[PDB]
């Protein structure tokens, strides 16, 4: 179940290795948009939270 | 500048690899940004450059 916009989930993720390739190369999604950083190099660039 | 829209000014959004100095490029081949082969004019991860 996914809650609607009344109470939007704010899941916290840290202390793990993130493989964005699976979500990046999956046909089970409708739209995938972001210009803040090129989605190709998401995996190499690290993050904190 | 024209109020009706002088959108003949076109530019490259992205390229497969960076070009050497003073290397003009005119190709308009559709670039593929995913594992799937780029088929047809348009497709998933297939955008006009």
């Amino acid at each position: 179940r996914f809650a609607s916009v009344y109470a939007w989930n704010r899941k916290r993720i840290s202390n793990c290795v993130a493989d964005y390739s699976v979500l990046y190369n999956s046909a089970s999604f409708s739209t995938f948009k972001c210009y803040g950083v090129s989605p190709t190099k998401l995996n190499d660039l690290c993050f904190t939270n | 500048s024209k109020v009706g829209g002088n959108y003949n000014y076109r530019y490259r959004l992205f390229r497969k690899s960076n070009l050497k100095p003073f290397e003009r490029d005119i190709s308009t081949e559709i670039y593929q940004a995913g594992s799937k082969p780029c088929n047809g004019v348009e497709g998933f991860n297939c955008y006009f450059p």
